[PDB]
DNA sequence: AGCCGTAGCTACGGCT
DNA sequence: GTACCTACGGCT
DNA sequence: AGCCGTAG
């Protein structure tokens, strides 16, 4: 499934993560096919933190992403075998689109730890509103979130590893009531 | 700006995510019973006119429709959410009439969208009745282009009679289906004494009514259920011992307890016997027919007790299966864990306002309408000294103002008389018009007399409740054995 | 009771055979649409689908078209619409679609759920008068529906689009064409029924493909527009160049009509591998939708550039031949056509069409002309008038008197009944003389037209320059000599 | 895909190959259980006529078909092996659907012959119209197409085998000249 | 030989 | 969320 | 276990 860069420079080539294969066909038209590659996911991605080994291990979709990334993964991840500098995360701009943004986030913070650390993660930021990327042509997918001239990229950061252990043990672990709390005591109705 | 913190990042997608399945997919509202896709498939059957009496419309036409106007979500997620809503072995009182293969019992999905065809039921206009009335609040739709109702005015208690089954973020929701009979008179018992006891309903409603049937074993798990809104209760297959010649016995099974697959049962049958896990069975068939009915038979082995078996096949297979109940809805737009005096204190409150708002409306047309005729009334008496207050005016905005002055009329008066057609001055239409005014003070002093009094407006809401009890209440199907 | 094998093959064969040729796989020689398009296409104007109205939903079009006029698959449907919308499939679109519609490299569209369509501004070309009774409607597969047996067609979409179709027993191969050229070919061909291939060729010079490219040679498109059949070669567009330090590089900007542009990369790249081919170094696919289309082929230095884009074309898609076989359903029934043949045909409905609107248009005009003089009559004597209606107790009594009176129809009683008190002001009364002066000068104008025949002609030809002049835009495809 | 029948006595059973798996699913549960079986088939299947032996025989539908009835092919063909004495072939009443028939009628005279010379191919009657069979209620697929009291089966008769050759032949065949000229012969505009 | 174009897996919670 | 079996004719 | 039912 991975539409790869004419590039073979990791430093300017970039990887975008797309949801759906709507979205992934229409971003590899509009996209920079010599620094930009395109890795379309089905849509809901597979949660590491209730997931055993062996089944996230055997998982197509996270098994696409580790061979893309060139890194390996946990003990055996090297920085340096990194083959795009950037990783971007291009999800729909809705709350599907922020899940599989959270399940995505999952896998690389236990799994790619080192790649959040050295500033390789990024959050793409398409247009907001009632569409979807899927909806979207391939010129404005372009312009308004691929082109480095214009798009608004967000670089994920780690600032305490102690607090983001507890939020991902939290928020995707399988425990449901601490889950419950945390939705319970932020829970805005307005 | 330009950087994000991942714990920040995180906790804000989430609590994002959590709060839409919540609030908006997986949860039904106490007042109607329905999750927004379900809401959306029966307004979007009322909008494009898909009524009992009109012929059935291509699946995928209502689904595509639903899809653009109001659910920006996969067609395949609408139209199985109708589908379920047609099944008969799903809903208690189906809201889908469905017409082609809507599936069966074995896990056997529909047939493709566009194959299958639809329409609303004769129970889902109870659903709907009022709802062009201000009965409900409407909101603006995904993307501003359409308005879709927030709650549906639901005659019945549609909550309780049809159940609810949702997986949401931190919590979920099994709520089971009712019998409309009791479930009514449990309403008008409440109306009467607002300090009804669950063991004083508990007297209407004796427990959970499914459309499969069965058995229910005891009232404690209902009772416990009733009281917290959680419990567990049993749930077991009809079955019978009976003779099949030369001195051997079978087990016939006519009703499966309720979301069970009667397939994926056969099967765990099939295996137990296979792994040697149970001991007397000789034969396992499914004489299951559209004729006959449901009849699972399980051959009994010679000389074998075939009530042990039955009883072994109660403990080993979905033969007996719990519902494990646990009643969260949308209270106030929140969800909650509701008892069954709680689901029935909003659903009456529900009620009382969709009433109120609808006596509130017709009030407010009829003295609009009292108003028009009004205005045509000074016409008609005046006919010759209007046509030339007309004809003397050169435009539209001249005759209105010149007619507003001239007969102490108001803009909608003399725009009502601009509109009027050359036919209405026939005759007998003074007559007419003097007629419909004279019911319609008539009319308006009835609605008045409604809004003055909160019990004049609760009988209403109670004789309403009884004539669809009357209509739609049908006979108990699920028995609940003591136990 | 029984049934003989030989008998039951060849009734449901034939069956199946003939629904094919004339409901399924070739176009109507008239509109040059299949079943399937002209179902899209009329969808979208009864959906209301212009192009100044906001996109719709893909799924809900072909929802709809499915439900009211095509018994069949969803995909079948949805494909032909997404066909419509590729500006490298289309010589003119005929659909206006929003999101991914797929591309040059085989990549298909996104769901019906995600893309959203509407008519282009040339379709309304197609469907011009189509509520002007110009042609006969026929019931739809269950009934309840009624649907066009051939659109309008006010621009030669048969040839200007082209068509390609299996059936059973034959096929179908028409290469797009130039509106220019085509319309200029009618209107040469109005002015003399006799002229001849040779002729219109000095019009039509050959196909015109959406991807542009090259066509060797005149003879295959003269043997084609002679007999119906003829095998035109067609080759990519492409340059040698240097690349520095005295190396040179292919540079392929347009590729031939239906060719993968990915599948050709993979072709070359297979031959480079295999090495069935020398003096490639690198091969990549430097196309964005910001520069167009581009295949750079790296040769290697020293080695002749000329040679290996000479063998690129004798063993790679780089140069495709199109094999020409123009079968449309004439009258019904599938034929063989020439180039000639289908312009005549095609001008035939035009006349049918412009005729059949002007006669529709004198129908209703007259309608309205009686029924202004109703009013016109209510307006002189409306004391009169009013006074009959009131005196009258019920609506049939006042209908009757108003008739008796003054000498109207029932039409015309009607709609003096109908009639709102508004109608009365000065503005309004006018307004009634004015339309009434416009009509009988609109009535004297058609009348013209269907007393003389070359008037009719020359409506057509008028009609044809407006849209060629319009519409009409340059050569793509080079034919070399 | 096959939902066998209940009955292992192949005098009484019968085999219904339904178009689609939207009437095959509703087939399922129109039937009698007992002996009637099901086995559905996507849609446009394998014209042997066109087709090499390696690709016949690699092919799912034909092999499904194959083992459900149980005889064998061609030369290895067992009547007395036969799982159903009523092969019944049940399309939509369409051009596609008669085509279907065409394509599993070439299938039974090139590899199973005797099977319709023994009168075990039969041919379903559906109600005719505008509906297909994926569109109908499994009750009215039962009482109009499968209920032996009301239906009505067509029984596929062999009689000429030198002229069915010609015309299994020419309609199948890979020469497309002697077919247009049979469309050409036979057309009715 | 194979292509053109109309046709016929995952999240999430609760079970005890 | 996604897919790959098939008919059909003509060209390579 | 893996299933229920709305989502990608
Ligand atoms: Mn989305
Ligand atoms: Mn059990
Ligand atoms: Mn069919």
């Amino acid at each position: 499934k991975l539409a790869d860069c004419s590039s073979k420079s990791p430093e300017e080539c970039e990887i975008f993560l797309v949801e759906g294969d709507s979205a992934g066909g229409s971003t590899k038209s509009g996209r920079d096919s010599r620094t930009q590659a395109i890795l379309p996911l089905r849509g809901k991605i597979l949660n590491v933190e209730k997931a055993r080994l062996d089944r996230i291990l055997n998982n197509n979709e996270i098994r696409q992403m580790i061979t893309a990334f060139g890194t390996g993964i946990g003990g055996d991840f090297d920085l340096a075998k990194a083959r795009y500098h950037k990783i971007v995360i291009m999800t729909d701009a809705d709350v599907d689109g922020a899940h599989i943004r959270t399940l995505l986030l999952t896998f690389f913070y236990r799994f790619m730890r080192p790649l959040i650390e050295a500033g390789y993660v990024y959050i793409a930021q398409p247009p907001t509103g009632y569409k979807g990327l899927g909806e979207m042509n391939a010129d404005q997918l372009w312009e308004t979130t691929m082109n480095p001239e214009h798009r608004a990229l967000l670089q994920v950061k780690l600032e305490d590893a102690i607090e983001a252990d507890q939020t991902f043990e939290m928020l995707m672990g399988d425990v449901v009531e601490n889950r419950r709390q945390f939705i319970e005591d932020n829970a805005v109705y307005a | 700006i330009n950087e994000r913190n991942i714990t920040s990042e995180m906790r804000e997608s989430f609590l994002d995510y959590a709060m839409s399945v919540i609030v908006a997919r997986a949860l039904p509202d106490v007042r109607d019973g329905l999750k927004p896709v379900h809401r959306r498939i029966l307004y979007g059957l009322n909008e494009q006119g898909m009524t009992p009496d009109k012929s059935y419309k291509k699946s995928a036409r209502i689904v595509g429709d639903v899809m653009g106007k109001y659910h920006p979500h996969g067609d395949s997620s609408i139209y199985e959410a109708m589908v379920r809503m047609a099944q008969d072995f799903s809903y208690r009182y189906p809201l889908v009439d469905g017409q082609g293969n809507f599936g069966s019992m074995d896990g056997d999905g529909a047939a493709a969208m566009r194959f299958t065809e639809a329409r609303m039921t004769k129970i889902t206009l109870e659903l709907l009745r009022d709802i062009n009335k201000d009965t409900i609040d409407f909101i603006d739709n995904y993307d501003g282009n359409e308005r879709e109702p927030s709650v549906l005015p639901a005659r019945f208690p549609n909550l309780l009679a049809n159940g609810a089954s949702g997986i949401a973020v931190g919590m979920a929701t099994n709520i089971p289906p009712h019998n409309l009979t009791e479930l009514i008179n449990g309403v008008l018992s409440l109306s009467k004494n607002p300090d009804i006891s669950i063991a004083e309903l508990m007297e209407d409603i004796e427990g959970p009514d499914f459309p499969t049937a069965g058995l229910i074993l005891g009232k404690s798990g209902i009772r416990r259920a009733y009281e917290t809104g959680r419990g567990s209760i049993q749930m077991r297959s009809r079955a019978v011992i009976e003779e099949r010649g030369g001195g051997r016995q079978r087990i016939v099974v006519t009703e499966i307890p309720f979301q069970v697959n009667k397939a994926r049962m056969i099967e765990k049958i099939a295996e137990l016997v296979r792994d040697k896990k149970i001991d007397g069975i000789t034969d396992l068939r499914d004489e299951t027919s559209l004729r006959t009915g449901v009849r699972v038979v399980i051959d009994v082995r010679k000389d074998a007790n075939a009530s042990v078996i039955l009883n072994n096949l109660y403990k080993q297979t979905p033969l007996q299966t719990s519902f494990g109940v646990n009643m969260i809805a949308l209270v106030n737009g929140r969800p909650k864990l509701i008892n069954l005096k709680e689901a029935l204190v909003h659903y009456l409150e529900h009620q009382k306002t969709v009433v109120r708002r609808r006596t509130q409306y017709n009030l407010r047309k009829a003295k609009d309408r009292a108003h028009i005729l009004e205005g045509l009334r000074i016409a008609l008496d005046h006919i010759d000294e209007i046509i030339s207050t007309i004809r003397e005016s050169d435009t539209d905005k001249v005759a209105m103002e010149s007619l507003q002055q001239r007969f102490k009329l108001s803009e909608k008066q003399a725009q009502a008389i601009l509109d009027m057609r050359l036919r209405r001055l026939t005759g007998l239409e003074r007559d007419k018009i003097e007629a419909e005014y004279n019911e319609l003070l008539n009319y308006i002093s009835e609605l008045e007399t409604i809004l003055a009094d909160e019990e004049v407006l609760l009988q209403l809401v109670r004789d309403e409740l009884t004539e669809i009890r009357d209509r739609f209440g049908d006979d108990r199907r699920t028995e609940i054995q003591l136990g």
